[PDB]
């Protein structure tokens, strides 16, 4: 489970196209910790857009 | 001596007896093999019945 | 070697003439869990020194998980190839038995 | 070659008043990598509890 405190007036980004490479094309950048079977950990990450 | 030179002696060997409480107490603190008291079984004073 | 393949090679230091190990003795196949499914025991035979027996014996790899806890590690290792001894003391347990050390 | 992180994710309990800028507040997983055991403690209460 994750929960996060979000802006409800927060700025669209202008960028319509959304990549991973790109800064300012999305408005919160977090990450997400798991791990497998055998021991290694897995960084996932999760980008906020309106 | 006098030249930085090492020499033995001898060492003091030990007498263990296979079976203690079998020995005659003679003279001023010694004993006396006899029967039912084992032979010496002698050694050194490294390791093992000793 | 490669993913989840373990290549293991037995070399014999007790004989100096004994032929330094070139191909894997066994090898150690993993689950994507981390459980060995291959390579249980391996029958390993060594040399002859001062003209003696051939000794053969078999190591087992079982109980053992590799889900990286850090580096190569090994918890618990035993045979039953006890070497001679001599008699150092005698004692009495309290179940009666007679026991040598 | 290991198995690949087949987990669920829960965004429940999400609020979104004026507080600020976007920060995250919780974060966990049950994907407990192996641990060996460090210490035994017993409590007042008579469980006894391995760490």
């Amino acid at each position: 489970s994750m929960q996060i405190n979000l802006n409800s007036t927060d700025p669209v980004p202008s960028k319509t196209p959304f990549s991973v490479s790109d800064a300012d094309s999305y408005n919160k950048k977090g990450t997400v910790t798991v791990y497998d079977s055998q021991g290694n950990a897995h960084d996932m990450n999760v980008y906020f857009v309106k | 001596y006098s030249n930085e030179q090492e020499q033995v002696l001898g060492q003091i060997v030990l007498a263990n007896f296979a079976n203690n409480e079998g020995l005659a107490s003679q003279g001023d603190n010694v004993w006396a093999a006899t029967q039912a008291s084992g032979v010496a079984l002698l050694g050194t004073a490294g390791s093992g019945n000793f | 070697t490669k993913d989840n393949e373990w290549a293991v090679y037995t070399h014999d230091s007790s004989d100096p003439a004994a032929t330094a190990p070139t191909t894997a003795s066994t090898t150690l196949k993993f689950n994507e869990n981390g459980i060995l499914e291959s390579g249980g025991t391996v029958n390993i035979t060594t040399g002859t020194i001062n003209g003696a027996t051939a000794a053969t014996f078999s190591l087992s790899f079982l109980n053992s998980m590799q889900q990286n806890t850090g580096a190569n590690n090994i918890v618990a290792t035993n045979q039953n190839g006890y070497k001679p001894g001599d008699l150092v003391s005698y004692q009495i347990n309290n179940d009666g038995t007679v026991v040598g050390n």
